[PDB]
């Protein structure tokens, strides 16, 4: 009687009510889609290396901080920044080893699940193993670089502080 | 310490009546009015249930308004 | 006396980060977003 | 007396309501 | 593209057609004036908007009007 | 085809860089937008108004927040004559320590900006005493801006978009704006003035914690209900009352003293509360004139359509006006450009009134002694008013282009002024020519007399009519015993009534030769008033000519078919440059800027000579033009241009930099204003050749580089001329006053 006869804010996913999802404002509004679809994972046209490079830069940058503030070396500035840098380095190398072995194990013949050729998953667009290896290399490069950029900004915090206060104009 | 509160004088009966008439003015816009029971609509539109409800809300509004005006000097 | 920028006001660390964000960190992303908005095709 | 840090952070958090209301009105007026 | 409109005060003097640098205008038979001709503007996608046709018109007011409209790469006169 | 702009398919097909520039300057012209109905137009304008009010509230909230966080409001209320109010803090990382020291005052620990907007005086006159009060007001305005934003978003929803008949309701809106936007709001402001502003002026603190406790008067709403209203005007503030303190205080809340508080040199707060009450009552009355849906009331349309003909039931003060005002109601109500150009003229007259009244009758405590604030506020509102008056005639022209119906307005007043428009334009031309020839020739004669060593041979004409109007108000400065100057005159005594209880207070102020209320005027004032007359007349000539010739002239009969803004009609018929009606608002912006320059130059020099004590500098130096050049521009520049020199920097360094910045922008304007399009298009063609033939230059323009169009560059050069003209004079007026009178 009322089952999809009135027009509500929550629609079937892709107009298909037998799919296992709903079109809610968090996965289907113009603001949510404009943000998510333009994130490097989903931005149209990008090569996998550039996607991974930007993901890594953003990720290695913030991963330095938790150990700088909370780590065992936090009582001293230099050691805290070094502990944060090597924590970001280790998490990056572990995550990229995982990306590489995911691609190695998944793409064997026709893969199973979302990377099978018949899959309709819109949220997982890296369908080839070449995409995954280019992504792994890019995430590694970008994340190690973003980690050492955050490390270099934290090491020179005394200089960056005197600069942003105009103390260098004497 | 306590919110003043006056006794009862012609000034208190005026506020309690002007607030009972505002209740009548706004209680004409209710639904299911003149609901028989007793005197089905023999109170200028309202029945006896609607008159009692309007005057009960008017007494409530009157007690609130009178104690507020007595607290702040006006009454 | 004043060898550097100071704030004698509450949360005086906020100009230190707000002026970079508003003026030379977030503007080129905003310019890129607006450029991609005005150059997108039908 | 002068404002506190919490009074500045209250301002910063409370201006997120006109900040996202303005974005909602801007996208409702359809560029 | 610009809009070039020709009105019935035309006298078929051909001067608008001769003055057009981009060949927008031509003469068509009319029997509405004694020259037997009236201007027409079919290739108005070529119109740049120089209004040489309007300068060449002798009638008061002009029997040909150019209304500058949507700019294309042809009406902007761009060789790049 | 791009997707931008979404409001114009013709600009999406545009393959050049013109569509980006034309999508920015046609974005708010909703009428000429793709698939725009009248109803959708009104609804979009409604939501845009709401977003605009949100911006205004956010701006005021930010001003309040920065005075409460980075100003010295609590430190300034202790001594509002020897402490400079602070706007906000500087966080320029590029300063040297010499500029950090220069912008740091004695009582501050960081570089700051000195506030010249007058908000300290205004907030101090209305009760605000602490930074917590300012922060509470700022947070209220932040939330109120959020409310306006939500209202604007809400009325774009389909169940909430108003109908077109709602927007056309010109009887309900006038009733609710007169009584409820002007009346109830002014009644609430009187309520604040007697509950917060006057008590805090006497020393008692009233807040949102004890205002229900504290009564505004010792007999709380006893005199009002009983009918004895004269009790509220008893025991006012004495002459030796010190503001914000109870020494000399009174108890009256509504009194009509007149003149000024002798210690703040400002209007009395009892007078302003009584004013806003007598305004609120009259406006609440006036918002009961037109009928909405209760039978009683007038109809505006029936009142206007009844002014057709002769007789006492008809339009009798001009019986030869044909159809009179028939169709004038529909011309007003249907055309949004008629309304906007009408309301802009009303607002531009009110803004000039604001400027002309707030220096002569200062309403805020100790703002007459903040000289730079007074000058900045007057110049600010007079330039805003000149722009509003320019846009009034702009939209009067746009109405005659877009919305004017010659058959609905057949032979009425509007179509009757369009008929004889050459008489109006030629008589504005005659007044302009007469004023210009005579004023310039009088000034040049005075120049040649003073240069040849004869200041005594100058033609010095006294403004005897304005000196007499100064006398009819009670000025004894001259030998004219006129109306209120004559103490036992019919006007002074109010013979049957004797109820002008404003007369002694007002004559204590007009005769006081230290305020700005009716300043003394002499021969140098007459000439500059005639220059102001010339300026307003020529600006009106340009705007009236372009509005009345908007629909067509003899050089271009069908000008209404080409729009409001269009470049030209080619080089035929001798040439038709600047022929559109938009080009008249273009050409009159220069004349508005020049006229307001003359106005503000006059005001500033008059007041600088008064404030310095050397009033004879303006008196015997403003009758010839080298005195204006040398004793005003050259002389009051020495502190500004020394804001930074090879020896150091003071706090006038930014005003020197902005002075030069405005000179630069004004000069850049002349590039767009003198050089025209084809030069730059050929230059850009050579640049396109150079770019396609250079190695390693992998970028390529997605949209073809073209020179700015004719109307576009007219607008760009005019915007530059305006911005540089405002920046130069704003930097000079703040620094020539803030240095002489810190
Ligand atoms: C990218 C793209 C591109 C490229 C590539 O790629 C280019 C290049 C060229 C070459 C070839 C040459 C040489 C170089 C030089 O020396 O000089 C410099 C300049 C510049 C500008 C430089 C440039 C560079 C680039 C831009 C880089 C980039 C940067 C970043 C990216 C930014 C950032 C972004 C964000 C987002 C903001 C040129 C030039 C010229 N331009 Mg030209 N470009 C271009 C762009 C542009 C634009 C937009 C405009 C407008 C403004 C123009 C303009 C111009 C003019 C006027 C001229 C001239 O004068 C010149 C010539 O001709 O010679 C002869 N043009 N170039
Ligand atoms: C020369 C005429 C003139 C003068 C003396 C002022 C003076 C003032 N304006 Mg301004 N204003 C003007 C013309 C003028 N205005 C015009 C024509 C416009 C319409 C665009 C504005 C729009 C405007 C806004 C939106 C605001 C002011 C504000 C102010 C006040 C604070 C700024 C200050 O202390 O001094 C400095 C005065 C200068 C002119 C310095 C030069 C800066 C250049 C002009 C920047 C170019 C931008 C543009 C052309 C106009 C900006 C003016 C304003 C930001 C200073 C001050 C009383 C502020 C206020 O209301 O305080 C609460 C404020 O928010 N005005
Ligand atoms: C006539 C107008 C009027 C005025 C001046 C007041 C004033 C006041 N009311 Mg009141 N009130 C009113 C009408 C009014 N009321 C009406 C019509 C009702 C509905 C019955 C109420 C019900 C009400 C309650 C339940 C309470 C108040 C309370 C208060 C006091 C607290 C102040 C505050 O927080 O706000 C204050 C003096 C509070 C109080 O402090 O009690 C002493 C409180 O408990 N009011
Ligand atoms: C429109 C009013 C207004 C204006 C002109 C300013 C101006 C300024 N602010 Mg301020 N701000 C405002 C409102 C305003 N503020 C409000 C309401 C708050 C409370 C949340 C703040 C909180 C704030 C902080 C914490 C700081 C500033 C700072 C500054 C200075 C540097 C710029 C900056 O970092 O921005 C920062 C802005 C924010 C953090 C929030 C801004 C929110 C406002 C309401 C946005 C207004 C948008 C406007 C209405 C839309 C106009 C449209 C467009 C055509 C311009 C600058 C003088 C810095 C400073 O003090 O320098 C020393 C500083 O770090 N502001
Ligand atoms: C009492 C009921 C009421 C009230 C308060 C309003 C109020 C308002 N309406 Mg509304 N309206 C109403 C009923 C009402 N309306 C009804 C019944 C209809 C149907 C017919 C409409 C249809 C309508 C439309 C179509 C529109 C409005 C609009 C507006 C706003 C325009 C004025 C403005 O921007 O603010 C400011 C004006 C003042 C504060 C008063 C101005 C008086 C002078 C000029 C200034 C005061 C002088 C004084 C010296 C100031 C000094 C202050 C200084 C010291 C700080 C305003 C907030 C416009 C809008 O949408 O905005 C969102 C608009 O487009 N109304
Ligand atoms: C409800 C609104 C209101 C209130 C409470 C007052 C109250 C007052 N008015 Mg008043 N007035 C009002 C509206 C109001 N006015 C309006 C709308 C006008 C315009 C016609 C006036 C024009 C007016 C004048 C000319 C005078 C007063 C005066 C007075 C004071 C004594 C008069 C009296 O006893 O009665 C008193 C405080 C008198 C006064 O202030 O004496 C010093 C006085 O001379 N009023
Ligand atoms: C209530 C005030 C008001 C409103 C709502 C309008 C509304 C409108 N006007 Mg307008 N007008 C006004 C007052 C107003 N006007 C005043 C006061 C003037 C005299 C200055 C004018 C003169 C005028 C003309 C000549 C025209 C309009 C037009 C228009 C329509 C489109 C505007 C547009 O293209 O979008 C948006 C435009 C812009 C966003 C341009 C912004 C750039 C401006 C010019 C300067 C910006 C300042 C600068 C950036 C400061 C930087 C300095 C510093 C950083 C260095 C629109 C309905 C046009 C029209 O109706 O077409 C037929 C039209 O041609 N008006
Ligand atoms: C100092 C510069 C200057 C001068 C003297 C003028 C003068 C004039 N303008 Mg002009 N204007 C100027 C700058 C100037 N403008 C600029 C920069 C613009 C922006 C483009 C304009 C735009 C403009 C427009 C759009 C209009 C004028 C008009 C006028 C004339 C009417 C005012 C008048 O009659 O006074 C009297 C005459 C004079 C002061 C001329 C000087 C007489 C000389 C000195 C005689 C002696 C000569 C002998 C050889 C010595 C007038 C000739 C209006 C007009 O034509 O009215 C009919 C007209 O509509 N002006
Ligand atoms: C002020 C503090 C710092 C400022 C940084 C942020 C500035 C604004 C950044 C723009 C991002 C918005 C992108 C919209 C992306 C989007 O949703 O697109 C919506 C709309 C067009 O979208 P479409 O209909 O094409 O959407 C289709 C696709 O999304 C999928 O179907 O674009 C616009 O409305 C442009 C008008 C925005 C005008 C913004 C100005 C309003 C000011 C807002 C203030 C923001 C404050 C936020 C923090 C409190
Ligand atoms: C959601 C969202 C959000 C959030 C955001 C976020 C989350 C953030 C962030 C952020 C981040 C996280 C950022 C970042 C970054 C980065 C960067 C900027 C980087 C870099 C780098 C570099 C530059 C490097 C370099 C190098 C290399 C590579 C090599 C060698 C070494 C070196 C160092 C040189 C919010 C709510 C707020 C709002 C909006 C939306
Ligand atoms: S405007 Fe120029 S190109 Fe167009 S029809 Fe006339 S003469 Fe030909
Ligand atoms: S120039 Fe004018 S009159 Fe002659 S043919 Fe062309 S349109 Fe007709
Ligand atoms: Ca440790």
């Amino acid at each position: 009687s009322d089952a999809y006869i009135s027009d509500d804010p929550i629609q079937p996913y892709q107009g298909n009510p037998q799919l296992g999802n709903l079109a809610t404002p968090i996965n289907s509004s113009n603001l949510a889609k404009a943000f998510i679809n333009n994130l490097p994972a989903y931005r149209p046209g990008l090569t996998p290396f550039l996607r991974g490079l930007e993901i890594g830069m953003a990720h290695g940058y913030f991963l330095v901080g938790p150990e700088v503030v909370f780590g065992p070396l936090k009582e001293g500035s230099h050691g805290a920044n070094l502990s944060g840098l090597i924590t970001a380095i280790y998490i990056t190398v572990s995550a990229c080893l995982g990306i590489s072995i995911f691609a190695l194990a998944t793409f064997q013949g026709d893969p199973r699940g979302t990377y099978n050729s018949h899959s309709r998953d819109r949220l997982r667009p890296l369908r080839k193993k070449e995409d995954w290896y280019q992504l792994s290399g890019g995430i590694l490069m970008g994340s190690l670089g973003g980690a050492i950029f955050a490390y270099a900004l934290l090491e020179n915090f005394e200089l960056l502080d005197s600069i942003l206060r105009g103390a260098v104009n004497v | 310490v306590v919110p003043n509160t006056v006794t009862w004088g012609p000034n208190v009966a005026i506020v309690m009546i002007i607030c009972n008439l505002i209740a009548f003015a706004i209680g004409k816009q209710v639904i299911q009015i003149p609901d028989a029971g007793p005197a089905p609509g023999t109170f200028l539109g309202l029945g006896l249930p609607a008159l009692l409800g309007v005057t009960s809300l008017g007494h409530a509004i009157g007690v609130g308004a009178i104690l507020g005006l007595a607290n702040i000097g006006v009454l | 006396d004043a060898t550097q920028l100071e704030g004698a006001y509450a949360a005086a660390w906020l100009p230190w980060i707000m002026i970079p964000m508003i003026t030379y960190i977030l503007p080129f992303p905003i310019f890129a977003i607006a450029f991609l908005w005005i150059e997108r095709e039908g | 007396m002068a404002l506190s840090d919490s009074q500045i952070f209250l301002a910063l958090a409370l201006a997120l309501i006109p900040g996202f209301l303005a974005l909602r009105l801007a996208t409702e007026l359809y560029k | 593209s610009h809009s070039v409109k020709i009105y019935d005060t035309c006298i078929g003097c051909t001067q608008c057609v001769r003055a057009c640098p981009t060949d927008v205008l031509e003469m068509v038979p009319w029997d509405g004036c004694r020259a037997g001709q009236i201007a027409a503007s079919p290739r108005t996608e070529d119109c740049v908007g120089c209004k040489r046709c309007e300068t060449a018109c002798p009638t008061d007011f002009l029997s040909i009007r150019v209304y500058l409209g949507a700019e294309t790469s042809r009406s902007m006169g761009l060789a790049y | 085809a791009t997707k931008f702009p979404k409001f114009s398919q013709e600009l999406q097909q545009d393959p050049t860089t013109r569509r980006i520039f034309y999508s920015l300057a046609t974005a708010h012209d909703f009428e000429s937008h793709d698939g725009m109905t009248e109803e959708s137009l009104y609804q979009r304008i409604f939501a845009s108004h709401f977003g605009h009010l949100a911006i205004i509230f956010l701006w005021t909230s930010g001003i309040l927040f920065h005075v409460a966080w980075q100003g010295n409001f609590e430190a300034w209320i202790k001594d509002p004559l020897n402490i400079s109010p602070i706007a906000h803090a500087i966080w320029d990382p590029q300063f040297g320590p010499a500029a950090m020291d220069a912008f740091t005052p004695a009582g501050a620990g960081n570089p700051v900006n000195f506030c010249y907007s007058g908000v300290y005086h205004w907030w101090y006159t209305i009760g605000l005493r602490t930074n917590g009060d300012l922060f509470a007001g700022a947070m209220f305005l932040l939330l109120l801006a959020a409310v306006m934003l939500y209202a604007g978003w809400l009325h774009l929803q389909p169940r909430y978009r108003p109908s077109l008949a709602w927007f056309k309701n010109a009887e309900s809106r006038l009733n609710h704006h007169l009584a409820g936007l002007f009346g109830v709001s002014s009644l609430a402001w009187t309520g604040h003035l007697v509950h917060v502003a006057i008590p805090e002026s006497r020393g008692q603190h009233v807040g949102w914690d004890n205002f229900l406790s504290m009564p505004p008067h010792p007999e709380g709403l006893k005199p009002f209900f009983t009918g004895n209203w004269g009790a509220y005007a008893l025991n006012p503030d004495t002459s030796e009352h010190l503001f914000n303190t109870s020494q000399g205080a009174g108890t009256a809340i509504l009194t009509f003293l007149g003149g000024f508080h002798p210690q703040t040199e400002s209007l009395w707060l009892t007078d302003m509360a009584h004013h806003h009450l007598a305004i609120a009552v009259i406006f609440i009355i006036a918002g009961h004139m037109y009928r909405t849906n209760f039978g009683i009331g007038h109809s505006i349309k029936e009142m206007t359509e009844s002014l057709q003909g002769p007789g006492w039931t008809g339009f009798f003060i001009a019986p030869n006006t044909g159809r009179g005002h028939k169709g004038i109601y529909d011309a007003y109500n249907n055309s949004l450009h008629f309304q906007l150009g009408w309301h802009l003229a009303c607002l531009g007259v009110v803004t000039s009134l604001v400027a002309q009244h707030m220096y002569a009758m200062p309403p805020y405590a100790f703002i007459a002694r903040d000289y730079t604030t007074t000058a900045a506020l007057y110049t600010h509102h007079q330039y805003i008013a000149g722009f509003l008056m320019l846009g009034a005639f702009a939209h009067g022209g746009i109405f005659l282009i877009r919305d004017y119906d010659p058959v609905a307005n057949e032979n009425n007043v509007l179509a009757r002024v369009l008929d004889h428009k050459e008489a109006i334009i030629s008589h504005l031309s005659w007044v302009s020519l007469f004023l210009g020839f005579h004023t310039l020739a009088l000034y040049v004669h005075n120049d040649c007399e003073v240069a040849f060593g004869s200041p005594d041979k100058q033609i010095l004409v006294e403004p005897v009519f304005a000196q007499w109007i100064q006398a009819v108000h009670g000025k004894a400065l001259y030998g004219i015993s006129s109306l209120l100057s004559n103490p036992d005159s019919i006007a002074s005594t109010a013979w049957p009534n004797h109820a002008n209880v404003w007369l002694p207070g007002w004559l204590e102020a007009i005769n006081n030769g230290t305020n700005s209320l009716f300043l003394a005027i002499g021969p140098g004032d007459f000439l500059v008033h005639h220059a102001i007359a010339l300026g307003l007349h020529v600006t009106t000539l340009i705007l009236v000519k372009g509005a009345l010739d908007a629909r067509g002239s003899k050089l271009m009969p069908d000008k209404k078919d080409f729009g409001y803004a269009f470049p030209c009609d080619g080089p035929g018929r001798g040439g038709t440059c600047d022929i559109s009606a938009w080009d008249s608002v273009y050409l009159a912006t220069f004349w508005m800027l020049n006229t307001l320059g003359w106005v503000t130059f006059y005001w500033h020099w008059k007041h600088l000579a008064i404030w310095s004590g050397n009033v004879a500098q303006f008196n015997e130096g403003s009758t010839y033009l080298m005195g204006w050049f040398r004793d005003y521009l050259w002389l009051n520049s020495a502190q500004l241009i020394n804001g930074y020199n090879p020896y150091g920097t003071n706090n006038l360094a930014i005003w020197a930099w902005i002075f030069l910045f405005g000179h630069l922008v004004w000069a850049i304007s002349f590039m767009f204003l003198i050089t025209w399009r084809g030069y730059w298009q050929e230059l850009i063609e050579t640049l396109m050749w150079a770019h396609e033939n250079t190695p390693l230059s992998f970028g390529y323009p997605k949209d073809k580089p073209v020179a700015l169009s004719i109307v576009q560059a007219r607008l760009v050069g005019l915007v530059h001329f305006t911005v540089g003209y405002i920046a130069t004079y704003g930097a000079f007026l703040i620094a020539s006053t803030g240095s002489r009178f810190p």
